[PDB]
DNA sequence: CGGTGCCGAGGCCGCTCAATTGGTCGTAGACAGCTCTAGCACCGCTTAAACGCACGTACGCGCTGTCCCCCGCGTTTTAACCGCCAAGGGGATTACTCCCTAGTCTCCAGGCACGTGTCA
DNA sequence: TGACACGTGCCTGGAGACTAGGGAGTAATCCCCTTGGCGGTTAAAACGCGGGGGACAGCGCGTACGTGCGTTTAAGCGGTGCTAGAGCTGTCTACGACCAATTGAGCGGCCTCGGCACCG
């Protein structure tokens, strides 16, 4: 699908970064988070497809992204368990 | 109007609601791609894609909250690179 | 009759005993872990109500959400520290500069 | 289904009777639930497995709580479990 | 536990040394660490299956996810080669 | 033994054995204690290598727990999988 | 005991500091850490404590301090 | 790599603390060196972490406050 | 603050399946007894580590000017999105079975400990 | 001088062969949900321009910290002895797994209703 990290436009960086309490941010922000989501993102769906690859499956399950998302400390409670 | 009183405006208004910020097409692509060059002819719940943006949205607001401390603590109030990568080296995830 | 009843509880300690056994925690259970076992998450559940009633209340509406959940969860000190690398489903931040 | 809802309807109407839950906190406070009751229970395994034994009975279960739930709430917690294991003993 | 299964090893790598007693006590140690993480993630797995076994498809998974691409691989290559070595022998009886 | 046919020097046996007194499930599969087996053998294979050049940098010879903590930092992936170890005396 | 965070004096604060990279050290350093560490302790003394009590032990082996330390976060290797 | 902390006064502080919440304790010296020998991990880890962020705010010494920030970064308070 | 509409939460009945109840038993663990490790308390010497100042200067912190780079805001583009539909791929169920792992009788042979020669 | 390699001996767990039963492998089968497409519409992102504020660098002050040296001290050392209690064995009994029969507590279907959102 080509490139789609874009798609994390700078309004939603600015948006994500003043919910979490920020009141001025750096030109340079934009391409450092994306690369940072980019990173987490890779992490969390290699754990969450392999889980997949184990079920005999093809169809990545809310429960494969929470238990990828538990086994690197990050606990997700509104999609079960 | 001037230069201020509306980040701390946008803070005040976005902090109290809960709903998603990051657009919900764009980010259903972005994780199609990135799961594509792990397996390919994916298949993803919408419940999945779901959790996956619920979770990419906690963390990133996390390490925006702590990229502020470290900014805040160097006299800025601008965050810029340097902070958000001392955040994540002291985080331990590097 | 029941366990619930006989402790007094409204958990129910049949249940939580089933999911100790199945999750093959140990080969044995004994009887007292599911009485200890639904008491202590009766009580913690019974705390998380309660904040995230009074939150609600506070914020002036009579139907709990996630949202409540999170100001419960991260105002008790005790919680926070219990549920500190949780991040509820639609729960947000709590408000502060 | 394996789910609490009904018993964190019940421990609301106990506590708080004037509300009422939506099922997405239904389903977030079932699934903080069954977390905290795995970790316990891992906890509780771990220790009858460092000392040679098992079986997992009130004992480790007190101890895994204790050891999980420091301040305060870990000794209300405690004194609240010896109450029910106490009362359930009183059926004799 | 695994006293001399790492002077084996240090036999046929790095000829010529020795492993002291608190180099032992360490890995043997690391080694028992390392086994419970890969036992766990693999009962895990297969309770989240709904399988109560353990095979080769549910350690491969848990390596898997322990172990990343760049040395994961190079393990599940080292495991099948043992799996199908053992299954060739087995083969004939 | 089940090492001989296989081409381990880490065993077989003695894993199988600690599987099933773990209870990390209720039945072990013939094919995990050897995978398993030759995973360990690897991943001791390496960082002992690791450890044995070390200690000729050092020229000690004897591998020492520092070598080993040496060893587990100085690589990236390696450090990744014990990131929040603290080796005795090293 | 009375007075025995003192025993972690401020040279050995001093030469953990260096140990762990630093140049310069401010003298209000010294009080920070000592908290910081009684901090720590008291968090893994607690968990031992509760290890050994569990087992109805009098004495706190290596076994029990190693669990505490795994339970923690941070695994020990060399004491079992 | 030797340890820093003096051994006597390291055991007289842990048994103080245990005192403090089981009375009439024993500890086996595996226990003290142990506690020891993690207590010198986790402390030179804080300080390569406080480190950090005094080189980040253009500082070579390190303040309380660098302190203060690197334990709530990392989570522990 | 008041008027209107929407729908998910609440309450009553069917019921069924999971929780109770009762009896068996064979083992896991409670309990008593005993030995010997090693934990604790103390004796004194010595010396390495801590402790207390003096001090000269490296450096943290405040002040000031700049210039540039984010912010606000208006406008245009553009892609989300919401509503609806077609299609089928694969999640999810179910019956048969068959092969694999639990369990048990040997049987020894690799594993562990020890004595001794030899080198780090 | 302590530790590794080569005989020497003991020893108990891995292993071979067998039995038994059940976990799940496998083949159909249903239809839920996901993907792809169409289309208006419209909220939001992209772009540009003016401007203010603030990040950064230079400069000066003054303060507090690393270094050195003399003095104090208590850690570490090595015995010495006393005894808590860890660990082990022996054993015996209480209990949790197991199974068969029973039943009522909570789940789903269906009818009510007020809380939440929207606008004026």
């Amino acid at each position: 699908l080509r490139d789609n990290i874009q798609g994390i436009t700078k309004p939603a960086i600015r948006r994500l970064a003043r919910r979490g309490g920020v009141k001025r941010i750096s030109g340079l922000i934009y391409e450092e988070t994306r690369g940072v989501l980019k990173v987490f993102l890779e992490n969390v769906i290699r754990d969450a497809v392999t889980y997949t690859e184990h079920a005999k499956r093809k169809t990545v399950t809310a429960m494969d992204v929470v238990y990828a998302l538990k086994r690197q400390g990050r606990t997700l409670y509104g999609f079960g368990g | 109007y001037r230069p201020g009183t509306v980040a701390l405006r946008e803070i005040r208004r976005y902090q109290k609601s809960t709903e998603l910020l990051i657009r919900k097409l764009p980010f259903q692509r972005l994780v199609r791609e990135i799961a594509q060059d792990f397996k390919t002819d994916l298949r993803f719940q919408s419940s999945a894609v779901m959790a996956l943006q619920e979770a990419c949205e906690a963390y990133l607001v996390g390490l925006f909250e702590d990229t502020n401390l470290c900014a805040i603590h160097a006299k800025r109030v601008t965050i810029m690179p340097k902070d958000i990568q001392l955040a994540r080296r002291i985080r331990g995830e590097r | 009759k029941t366990r619930s009843s006989r402790a007094g509880l409204q958990f129910p300690v049949g249940r939580v005993h089933r999911l100790l056994r199945k999750g093959n925690y140990s080969e044995r259970v004994g009887a007292g872990a599911p009485v200890y076992l639904a008491a202590v998450l009766e009580y913690l559940t019974a705390e998380i109500l309660e904040l995230a009633g009074n939150a609600a209340r506070d914020n002036k509406k009579t139907r709990i959400i996630p949202r409540h959940l999170q100001l419960a969860i991260r105002n008790d000190e005790e919680l926070n520290k219990l549920l500190g690398r949780v991040t509820i489903a639609q729960g947000g931040v709590l408000p502060n500069i | 289904g394996d789910s609490f809802a009904t018993y964190f309807r019940r421990v609301l109407k106990q506590v708080h009777q004037g509300l009422s839950l939506s099922r997405e906190a239904v389903s977030v406070m079932d699934s903080l639930v069954h977390d905290i009751l795995d970790r316990i229970a891992t906890e509780a395994g771990r220790l009858a497995r460092s000392t040679k034994r098992q079986t997992i009975t009130a004992w480790e279960t007190r101890m895994a709580v204790r050891l999980l739930l420091p301040g305060q709430m870990g000794k209300l917690a405690e004194s609240e479990g010896t109450k029910a294991v106490l009362r359930t003993s009183l059926y004799a």
